[PDB]
RNA sequence: UAAGUCGACAAGAAGAUGGGCUUGGAAGCAGCCAUAAUUUAAAGAUCUCGUAACAGAGCACUUGUUAAAUCUUAAAAGCAU
């Protein structure tokens, strides 16, 4: 029979219970910074549910109109733009930041049999990761210095992100001019072509969210700043012309 | 008013308080509501 | 408490005036616990209190700020009046400064009311009167206290005024004491917003 | 917060600007349907290579303008000065 | 051939427009395939198998090891990091980014049954 | 505050009626503009075929409504030729668990759910989530799904 | 339990859908049966009201604000009311 010593091979200890959510919703924006190159945050008020379904129904309309021929894998419907916990979000950027997961020793553990086997936890929701966000933070003006520090100000109040699987401006210009208009750069779609953009609804849901900052490859990065990445009309082609000089 | 010897609370806005006590008494306890008057309740006789 | 711990700001010209402690012979009592005498002055009057020796006041006067705090929060004694006491000071502090108001609502057929001097019954010279006519066979005035100012901007609104709020909101009390709200028509004498649910029929 | 008596409300700050943060707060008190009311709202993003002073800008259906400085003033500071004359406005209404 | 509709069957009544007519079944090939993998959610005597069903399972089962008697935790009270890599690729990327949405809906069905009982007391 | 009205009315059908009359007339809109102002809107659908309405009664009787496709249920029956029962249009099962009026295979699915895309609120939703919506609501009307 | 406990406060609480049956009417909420799904920060074919029936107000549920550095909630036991 199992042992009270046992643990669980998919349960490590964690730091704090894990069945609530306030710890279950951590593990998700811990692996969102990794696996999300280029991420927006937006900041959203009050937004009621028909609005927000109205404004997701621009994006996935505008996102669709995006030339893809290449045969690249349909990178049109992984990109949502999701409503995340600021408080636990916060907590997320320090686990990237300031811990470090190979400065873990590993420890025998004990299995159903009971046999002693060597296991290392590295999970974010580890106590060595809980300890490493806290001591890194104790300073206060180095943190600052930190890409975390330069987006502490844009985790207040509630905040609604933007997440795209790769990094391509094409994909920006038809989520930037939809969320954040601003011609004759990011235009907003033509009234004779998309009257649906143009609703009671949505048009008034438009109106409360504003994009404050964005991070692009764990690189803090300024409004205006955003619009020179969207400027270009792709990455790769941008590689090109340095080539010929 | 109800004088019970077991008073429960009817409704989320049902408070349990001693009132009446002072320096010659101990007081009763109470079932106080604001949203409904019929849950209120008493518990002890005079 | 989490009540006592929040700083109390001190707007401009008010001015907090901390005594020290002193024991009142009492021949009935063995011990008396000592006292501080606290006064409140500003522009619209001065209030005073005498809050127990074991509530330490931080007035800062820099920042215009005082913070208390008690000698032993595991004293049921000491964390009660810890968050009385700091109830009542931001009370005299907003009190001092801009003052208290109550507003008195006369709804039914019938109801009004004037601020009118009656030199037979004054408790004080140039005592001011309501007079209400709450559909009653005699006529009901009572005196304002000493301190407070009423008037009548309309025949069904009385509005009351004072520094002390305690004195403010037990006069409006007695006022109300006459007729008090009923449930089947909103007839009454309503304090500050306060409301009653009417019935289907 | 009491917001129905807001007519127009102006922020000029910079996001990275940690003094700023009070101004943005600020923003999100408003209710949803401040936009259908009526109230007027313009939001103005300062550069980050430099940052000029944060402005703070609010107006009442009175008249009344009220201009407060976003660095000395904590968020808190901020929410009793509007409360205040919100509130004066509400009893000489009754 | 694996649906019972073949091309050229009457959809019947699925036209509310004047000038058309009703929709006529078009190939089984042209069909997007994911219309043939959305239909996968559709989920005495007794002692007949207390003959067969309770001693066939501790059969099989093989009860001398403890390595499949074993909890199973289910993934919605896991705390393994998620299979999330940084700068690992583009497959890794999306491959990365379906175990967060698998344990969406994870937590989701643990939502129905903590508001059916909630609404049950 | 601007209050909703839902009413079921037919395509070419308007006018002071159980559905149409009491639902609206009692409010104070003027009822009689509002039905030939529905008729310009339902000219292209067989007369007689329910029509959702959101009608949307602005404060001071002013009147905003936004037609709608049929019913999902109302489509589900005609297209799975379900016997015609009490009051003269195809009733539902009455055991949904044991009782099977109607076999709609999935190419009848796939349908059904593109004419319910035409809704602008419904047009973001993806087709491959919109399909499943159907499949989960033959269970409750006793339709059958056969591959 | 500073990954903000607890209380209060602000807003949200989607869609197919007025589930089918039922009844003069039953639209989450007379009753009968079903109540796998879907999409979301979340949201029961519905827990307490409400309507002739709709509508409408809360809850479960979800985010934010304020704010605890031994200060959260419950169970049992001792002694009292
Ligand atoms: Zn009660």
């Amino acid at each position: 029979r199992l042992p009270d010593d046992y643990v669980p091979p998919t349960q490590p200890p964690s730091a704090r219970p894990v069945d609530t959510r306030k710890s279950q919703l951590l593990r998700t924006y811990t692996s969102m910074l990794r696996s999300t190159p280029l991420m927006l945050i937006f900041q959203h008020n009050n937004l009621t549910a028909i609005e927000w379904a109205a404004i997701r129904r621009e994006l996935s309309l505008a996102l669709s109109n995006v030339p893809v021929p290449e045969g690249a894998p349909d990178i049109t419907s992984k990109i949502h733009l999701q409503v995340v916990r600021t408080r636990i979000f916060d907590v997320a950027l320090k686990t990237v930041e300031f811990f470090d997961p190979s400065t873990v020793e590993p420890t025998t553990a004990t299995t159903a049999t009971g046999t002693k086997v060597p296991a290392t936890y590295n999970h974010d929701l580890s106590k060595h990761a809980w300890k490493a966000v806290k001591e890194a933070t104790k300073n206060t003006e180095a943190v600052e210095k930190t890409v975390y520090g330069q987006l502490a100000p844009l985790l207040v109040g509630p905040v609604a992100i933007l997440t795209l699987p790769s990094v391509s401006p094409a994909h920006l210009g038809a989520a930037l001019s939809v969320l954040a208009p601003s011609p004759p750069a990011f235009p907003a779609p033509s009234r004779k072509k998309n009257p649906g953009y143009y609703d009671l609804t949505c048009q008034s849901g438009l109106q409360k969210l504003l994009l404050v900052g964005g991070r692009i490859e764990g690189k803090a990065f300024d409004y205006d700043g955003i619009k020179w990445v969207g400027g270009i009309e792709n990455g790769i082609e941008g590689l090109r012309a340095q080539l010929v000089h | 008013m109800k004088v019970h010897s077991a008073i429960k609370k009817r409704c989320e806005h049902c408070k349990v308080v001693r009132r009446k006590a002072n320096k010659r008494q101990n007081g009763y306890l109470y079932i106080i509501c604001p949203a409904n008057p019929r849950h209120k309740q008493r518990q002890g006789y005079r | 408490s989490k009540l006592g711990r929040t700083p109390l700001s001190i707007p401009p010209g008010v001015e907090i005036t901390i005594g020290e402690p002193f024991v009142k012979r009492d021949m009935t009592q063995w011990k008396q616990q000592p006292k501080r005498k606290i006064t409140v002055q500003g522009p619209l009057g001065q209030l005073e209190m005498d809050i127990p020796d074991f509530i330490k006041i931080d007035h800062d006067a820099e920042a215009r700020r005082a913070t208390l705090s008690v000698a032993n929060r595991d004293e049921k004694e000491q964390r009660e009046m810890w968050g009385t006491t700091w109830a009542y000071l931001n009370r005299f502090i907003m009190g001092v400064s801009e003052g208290h108001t109550a507003v008195l609502r006369l709804v039914g057929i019938g109801y009004r009311a004037t601020i009118d001097t009656r030199p037979e019954k004054e408790e004080y010279p140039g005592q001011q009167f309501v007079c209400l006519k709450l559909g009653f066979s005699h006529p009901v005035e009572m005196g304002v206290p000493k301190g407070m100012k009423a008037s009548t901007p309309q025949p069904t609104r009385i509005l009351l005024e004072g520094i002390n709020r305690e004195q403010v909101m037990t006069f409006a009390a007695d006022i109300r004491r006459w007729r008090v709200p009923e449930p089947y028509k909103g007839k009454g004498i309503f304090v500050n917003g306060e409301t009653i649910k009417l019935k289907q029929k | 917060m009491l917001t129905r008596f807001i007519t127009d409300v102006s922020t000029r700050f910079n996001p990275f600007s940690a003094k700023a943060k009070a101004a943005r707060l600020f923003l999100s008190f408003l209710p949803p349907n401040a936009r259908s009311n009526g109230m007027n709202i313009t939001t103005q993003l300062l550069p980050r290579n430099s940052t000029e002073t944060p402005l703070l800008y609010v107006k009442f259906k009175d008249g009344k303008e009220m201009n407060l400085d976003v660095e000395n003033m904590g968020i808190k500071s901020i929410v009793e000065e509007v409360d205040r004359h919100s509130r004066i406005l509400q009893k000489q209404a009754d | 051939a694996i649906s019972s509709c073949p091309a050229g069957t009457k959809l019947n009544g699925l036209n509310y427009f004047k000038n058309k007519a009703d929709p006529v079944a078009l190939p089984d090939e042209e069909y997007p395939e994911w219309l043939w993998r959305c239909l996968e959610v559709q989920k005495k005597q007794r002692r007949l198998a207390m003959k067969r069903a309770r001693a066939q399972e501790a059969k099989i089962l093989a009860s001398g090891d403890l390595e499949a008697l074993a909890p199973k935790i289910p993934l919605q009270k896991q705390s393994v990091n998620l299979p999330g890599a940084v700068n690992g690729g583009v497959q890794d990327a999306v491959l990365a980014d379906e175990k967060r949405e698998e344990l969406r809906k994870a937590m989701r069905k643990e939502r129905k049954a903590k508001i059916k009982e909630s609404n049950y007391l | 505050v601007e209050q909703v009205v839902k009413l079921i009315v037919g395509a070419g059908q308007a006018s002071p009626s159980p559905p149409v009359g009491p639902a609206l007339g009692s409010k104070g809109i003027k009822s009689m503009d509002f039905c030939k102002e529905f008729n310009a809107r339902t000219a292209h659908i067989n007369t007689g075929t329910p029509m959702p309405v959101r009608v949307t009664v602005r404060p001071d009787r002013s009147f905003h409504f936004d037609v709608r496709t049929p019913h999902t249920s109302w489509l589900l029956l005609n297209a799975a030729e379900a016997p015609i029962g009490k009051g003269g249009k195809r009733k539902g099962a009455s055991n949904p668990g044991k009782e099977v009026v109607g076999t709609v295979s999935l190419k009848h699915v796939y349908e059904i759910a593109k004419i319910k895309q035409s809704e602008l609120r419904l047009s973001g939703l993806p087709l491959e989530g919109l399909c499943r919506a159907v499949i989960y609501q033959a269970r409750s009307i006793g339709i059958n799904v056969i591959p």
